[PDB]
């Protein structure tokens, strides 16, 4: 019992996600009811009777549990509900209101809900021939359209390394005590110089000449965490289309020994095709939460640019060593995502909604005026999960290549702050 | 016990109403159990809810709370969906002392339902009219 | 395994004392499952409760948490009802690591036993005695 | 009654496993008795604590409290030596009333014990498993 | 012809060795195809690319590039993963006039290949000699 359907361990006592499982699920079958006994309110036969009676059917459905786990990947999207469905003639519940008038004494007025009927629906279909085209024409327009939003960000994360490497020298000039290399980095910052000339102590005077920079690096980091996250949606390349269709039924018999019921129905079949861009070792390691979150990211970065502390009694040296060290350690854990990142996780979905449809109402010829509504509780819900295409066309390891040395060269930076 | 399909037989003013309801699961939050009768739409579909509760340092006192919720379809809007149009709201609750015995309890229990099928309450009721 | 009725025979210093458990059903809100015996009146009947628990950002450890309450009755107060007098404490609390092996485990489960079973204890539960 | 070698029989799953503690003294300071297997290095070695209380004006309650330290060994870290990898801490602690009777404590303690061996416990334990 | 699967064989010095190359997909920006050996790391792992060009304005001619590029993992650095250490670059080009036939091409394709069996080159490429 300590491994779920949907988890699985590993060497070093790791809960992830179990492969073979969540790709191909178990086909279950459904001995159950859904809703055998239905109501009648209203007249026949100039008899008041409130019967219940059981219609035809049937019950035989394959089923899976839905599964929503956390992801397999640092900083991904949740993973794919993998669920098989097994199309049984999905019956939709009429709710009919028929109101007829006739004959000198025969009226009467009785209507049928929940009644469950049978027709004939294409259980599979295929619409690769028109969606595998389009889907490698995004790929073209992809660098032009959202390459000028890439570019950009690549531009503003250079600036923050090299910040990073003219603020070692500030920290350092108190410990073995060059003050002359300060001074010169100071006044290359503020348009003036109105710098405090006053003997004071020697640490202090690292707060006054960081004071802009402070309000630099705050802006940098905030708006960087939600151009992190727009990126990544990108990566799960999703296209398709719809089409109009229609599909006749008949042999139905609601009104024994009164009349007969027919109608016309109108889906829309259509087609969907995403696929997963992620690490094709990010998946070998994870726990339920081992890493530093990201919602007080926002919060703890102001922590430090704030001129208000709680840290001064408490061995500050401390305390700065521990921030950059931190940094670093985030640093490691987002530079872990552009190594080498292929395609790991393919699935296919095809489902059919249901539209606006009319029904026409008959009485053995003769035309009748009926008003009625229905709503579609099950629907085509498969999604094949895969790893292959017919035409594969992709590359994004060079561009990308060219982020993960600037965050490695940072994380080795930090290293020379040790104690 | 468990939560069932709950059959109830002898509704309505006619009493030959039926009603199931299927257990909905049990919201982990508020600790509430639901259930709901078996329609096609659940926000029309009939909804039934219990909760137990225990004494903190709030509150010395068990709460039962039990509430039902039954809106009224409009079938017809002029538009090709039903829609919500009145929300019948009965609400129930009830306390106890962490010394209240079974019997007492027990004695609660018949004599609520016992009025319900007074005559007394059924023009409070139904005809919404006051004592006299 | 499921909650169920748990018998328990040899208890207290007779060890002919006898006693059941019914399941009380799981708190879904702290995660904590209760047994408790069946009596009368629910405040005066013995209650056991456990619960598991798994890692989060604020703790990598398990914590296995078993508390058990036993109320004094006072069956004669000068009222017609009993009353809470005096509320026994036992708290037993459990702490593993993501790595602990199951031996590891199984080894504390019986040891803990086996001491409550041992001359040592017993003076210092029963006669409230220190080590000498 | 002395601190003595507590010899312990039927340990762990197996129940073959055997355990003896030595006396280790009593810290005076928190006034707590120290027991401990006979092992090579004192931090791989078992460890069992126990203590009693009396009620002060801070609290009118009597605790015993008794916790009971497992480490793990790493036997070849790639150094000479062994090294603590895990460390299984189990902590029971005990309240009672100035009032609190002899076989009210007496009951507490068997129940307690038959619980660790109760089928409940041990896949909540051993296989870290919730009431179901 | 699509992208397939290249199974290689007669490879290395003994010509016992076997190579397959797995499709890459194209990249659309550069135009350029991809081929790679199925490793374990991307960046350990044996690329071949191919390209073709059609003459504009800046060039009349077509080119047709291939590159091979082949790492040397180092599998102990010390560390617990391997690390590229030799980059082995192997380049290939072809220059074309409009009007340039197909025997020519086939004629040139051919010929390379034979000189690379020729007992010229492996000490060219092999021992790293000139001429002599």
């Amino acid at each position: 019992p300590k491994l779920p359907r949907g988890l699985r361990f590993g060497a070093d006592n790791e809960i992830l996600n179990d492969f073979q499982e969540l790709w191909f699920p178990d086909l279950f079958i459904e001995s159950s009811d859904t809703h055998p006994w239905y109501t009648l309110k209203g007249r026949v036969l100039n008899a008041h009777l409130d019967d219940r009676l059981p219609n035809v059917g049937g019950r035989q459905v394959r089923r899976t549990p839905h599964r929503v786990t956390v992801p397999i990947a640092s900083s991904g999207l949740r993973p794919v509900t993998t669920v098989q469905y097994d199309p049984a003639a999905l019956s939709f519940l009429l709710n009919a209101r028929v109101d007829w008038d006739f004959g000198n004494g025969d009226s009467a007025n009785l209507v049928i809900n929940d009644f469950l009927f049978r027709t004939f629906a294409p259980k599979e279909f295929d619409f690769s021939n028109s969606l595998v085209p389009r889907y490698t024409q995004a790929f073209s327009a992809f660098n032009a359209k959202y390459g000028t939003m890439i570019g950009e960000g690549l531009e503003t994360i250079k600036y923050l390394g090299l910040l990073l490497r003219r603020l070692r020298e500030g920290y350092r000039a108190v410990k073995r005590g060059d003050l002359r290399a300060l001074r010169r980095v100071i006044q290359s910052y503020h348009n003036g110089k109105w710098k405090p000339a006053t003997a004071g102590n020697l640490w202090l005077e690292f707060r006054y000449g960081l004071m802009p920079l402070f309000y630099d690096i705050r802006d940098v980091m905030l708006d960087w965490q939600n151009r992190h996250d727009k990126i990544q949606r990108l990566l799960r390349f999703s296209v398709g289309h719809g089409e109009d269709y229609v599909v006749e039924f008949d042999n139905l018999y609601p009104a024994v020994a009164y009349f007969k019921l027919k109608g016309e129905i109108t889906l829309e079949r259509r087609h969907r095709h995403g696929i997963s861009y992620a690490n094709r070792e990010g998946y070998a390691v994870f726990d339920n939460g081992s890493l530093r979150p990201v919602s007080d990211w926002k919060e703890l970065a102001t922590a430090f640019i704030n001129p208000h502390e709680v840290a001064w009694e408490l061995t500050p040296y401390s305390f700065v060593v521990d921030w950059f060290l931190n940094v670093g350690d985030i640093l490691a854990q987002q530079g872990q995502l552009y190594h080498n990142i292929d395609i790991v996780d393919g699935f296919d979905r095809r489902d059919i909604r249901l539209k606006s449809f009319t029904i026409k109402g008959e009485r053995n010829g003769r035309p009748v005026n009926v008003s009625a509504s229905l709503s579609a509780v099950d629907l085509f819900y498969s999604r094949l999960h895969t790893s292959n295409l017919p035409f594969a066309t992709l590359d994004l390891d060079t561009t990308f290549s060219s982020f993960k040395h600037v965050l490695d060269s940072i994380f080795l930076l930090t290293q020379r702050v040790k104690r | 016990a468990k939560l069932e399909t709950v059959t109830l037989g002898n509704i309505g003013k006619d009493g030959k109403q039926t009603l199931v309801l299927n257990p909905r699961g049990v919201n982990p939050t508020n600790g509430v159990a639901s259930l709901s009768q078996a329609g096609a739409v659940p926000a029309l579909e009939k909804r039934v809810t219990v909760s137990v509760s225990q004494p903190s340092r709030n509150r010395k006192n068990y709460k039962v709370q039990v509430k039902i919720q039954n809106p009224t379809a409009c079938t017809a809007n002029g538009s090709c969906d039903p829609s919500v149009t009145r929300q019948a709201y009965a609400d129930v609750t009830f306390s106890f002392t962490q010394y209240s015995t079974d019997e007492e309890r027990a004695f609660v229990r018949t004599e609520l339902a016992a009025l319900l099928a007074s005559p007394l309450l059924i023009d409070a009721i139904d005809q919404l009219n006051p004592a006299y």
